[PDB]
């Protein structure tokens, strides 16, 4: 998805 | 001698165990429903045939034929050990993060045992001044989730990750007992761990039955489901729909992470691998797309009762499972046999994860040095006791500044390059055709075509394209509205790369260390340890160019 960054077990808003 | 599987259904509940997590909970049903709804399964479904399953099984009959783990199973192609050591240190990293969100579900566990729950109200003593009575998602002045940054986190007396205090002690009690568990369950083998997953693989599949017959009873939850499994077949002529599927394959299903490979080395010579490789795959696959049944019927119930859309309630990890879910769970008949049950089948879905992960470690290294293997009790102390000590810089008040920078650095970049370089060596440099001679050795069939075409051809080429758009896709570091200091960057930058610079390190040592001519020291380095004495006879497989150009 665009505006949302995830990584392995988190997603954070970048 | 060395220890096999009691029984042949503990084998399979413990590949299970591992794969199945809070990940395909709290993120696979929000990807879906954001990206295509019913047109999403299209890209998944694809990845998983030609990538998802041919490394699931190259990496079970990987530790089947040669009994050995991550780290010294590279007697075939000795110039690869420092990729056995790079996804070593991987899972290391992982655990000093990871049993810390196991003990926020232990937090909530225990305070579920009354009959006034404490994220319904707003006049405790971790409530500001302006909490009010209940984009509902960003709404940060609810009685739930005031109980979660204020209450459990204590994020509101930190002020960034250049000042984060001292540890909690209400957290570090509840991260005592995770560990305690995680040790009394591993300090024998597999002869105790695999008696721990008959309970812990199972039990989550138990509770969700019961949470999704009573979840399609509740008003407004077919509004949730008919917008989960919409189809929208103009969304896949975007490029980061097929990018969104590509990753979710990959770290959903953890193949190459040195867990998988450590599993299968207590097999039976014998039993057969490919069976399993497809079984297991598709329980992990199958268990994502039937848990947003569930999950959306309470988002649209949550939606109904507040009078908005259903796209002003889905929500992600963290945001959905402890500000949302307590929030709905308040107002269902009982209320407290729904928040004890919920928060039991979070710590299922956690706990195997983590002991899979720990047994990539020690299984690894005591496979290496062989007074470790003499001392098992003694050391899984040893690593549990450093996760412990390790772990305590994410139960600080500034806590959740130091677990962001560690998720985002320990895995990603670094895992997909250590991966990528262990196919190339198995496929290219050991050779194919000599890995399908040892799965006929085993089982009495040869893989076939196309299993051999994904092995050499496709999966490097698909870990390539996730590697190099990770890269291109960075961004500076951030949590809601903080914006991390720049030096926090060139921190987590060392961390990724300390995995990485160990592969080009031990090709440097593995040259410099033996003796001979310079056309001699290539060629012992890339000849496997048991075909040593046909060096110098002067007739290498991989210096002839028939070697390269098998299919
Ligand atoms: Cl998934
Ligand atoms: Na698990
Ligand atoms: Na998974």
């Amino acid at each position: 998805y665009r505006g949302l960054c995830c990584g392995y077990k988190l997603c954070r808003p970048c | 001698p060395r220890e096999t599987w009691g029984k042949k259904i503990d084998f399979l509940l413990s590949v299970v165990g591992f794969a199945v997590d809070l990940a395909n909970v709290w993120r696979f049903p929000y990807l879906c429903y954001k990206n295509g709804g019913g047109a999403f399964l299209i890209p998944y479904t694809l990845f998983l045939i030609i990538a998802g399953m041919p490394l699931f099984y190259m990496e079970l009959a990987l530790g089947q034929y040669n009994r050995e783990g991550a780290a010294t199973v590279w007697k075939i192609c000795p110039f690869f050990k420092g990729v056995g050591y790079a996804v070593i240190l991987i899972a290391l990293y992982v655990g000093f993060y990871y049993n810390v969100i196991i003990a926020w579900s232990l937090y909530y566990l225990f305070s579920s045992f009354t009959l006034n729950l404490p994220w319904t109200d707003c006049g405790h003593t971790w409530n500001s001044p302006n909490c009010t009575d209940p984009k509902y998602s960003k709404y940060k002045f609810t009685p739930a989730a005031e109980f979660y940054e204020r209450g459990v986190l204590h994020l509101h007396e930190s002020s960034g990750i250049h000042d984060i205090g001292l540890p909690q002690w209400q957290l570090l009690l509840c991260l005592m007992v995770v560990v305690i568990v995680l040790y009394f369950s591993l300090w024998k083998g597999v002869k105790t761990s695999g008696k721990v997953v008959w309970i812990t693989a199972t039990l989550p599949y138990f509770v969700l039955f019961v949470l999704l017959v009573h979840g399609v009873t509740l008003p407004g939850a077919s509004n949730g489901i008919n917008a989960y499994l919409h189809i929208d077949f103009y969304r896949l002529k975007e490029a980061t729909v097929w990018i969104d599927a590509a990753t979710q394959i990959f770290f959903s299903l953890g193949a190459g992470f040195g867990v998988l490979i450590a599993f299968a080395s207590y097999n039976k010579f014998d039993n057969n691998c490919y069976r399993d490789a497809l079984l297991t795959s598709s329980i992990n696959c199958i268990t994502s797309f039937v848990s947003g049944f569930a999950i959306f019927s309470i988002l649209g119930y949550m939606a109904h009762e507040h009078k908005v859309n259903i796209e002003d309630v889905a929500t992600e990890g963290a945001g959905l499972v402890f500000i949302l879910y307590p929030e709905a769970i308040s107002t269902l008949s009982g209320s407290t046999f729904w928040a004890v049950v919920f928060f039991v089948m979070l710590l299922a879905l956690g706990l195997d994860s983590s002991m899979g992960g720990m047994e990539a470690v020690i299984t690894g290294l005591a496979d290496d040095f062989q007074v470790l293997k003499r001392h098992r009790k003694l050391f899984t102390f040893g690593v549990t006791f450093s996760t412990f000590l390790l772990a305590l810089f994410c139960i600080t008040k500034g806590g959740i500044y130091v677990l962001t920078l560690l998720d985002t650095f320990a895995a990603g970049t670094s895992i997909l390059f250590a991966v990528l370089m262990e196919a190339i060596g198995v496929s290219w440099f050991y050779g194919v055709d000599r890995f399908s001679n040892d799965i006929q050795q085993m089982m009495g069939f040869r893989p076939g075509l196309y299993w051999r075409l994904c092995w050499k051809f496709v999966s490097p080429a698909f870990l390539l394209f996730v590697v190099v758009v990770s890269i291109i896709n960075f961004k500076p570091l951030t949590y809601d509205d903080y914006i991390f200091p720049p030096w926090a960057n060139w921190v987590g930058w060392g961390i990724a790369l300390s995995s990485m610079v160990l592969v080009p390190i031990y090709v440097i040592y593995k040259f410099l260390s033996t003796q001979g001519s310079l056309w001699e020291r290539l060629a012992y380095g890339i000849t496997p340890e048991n075909e040593h004495h046909l060096v110098a006879q002067r007739d290498i497989r991989q210096f002839q160019l028939q070697h390269w150009l098998a299919i």
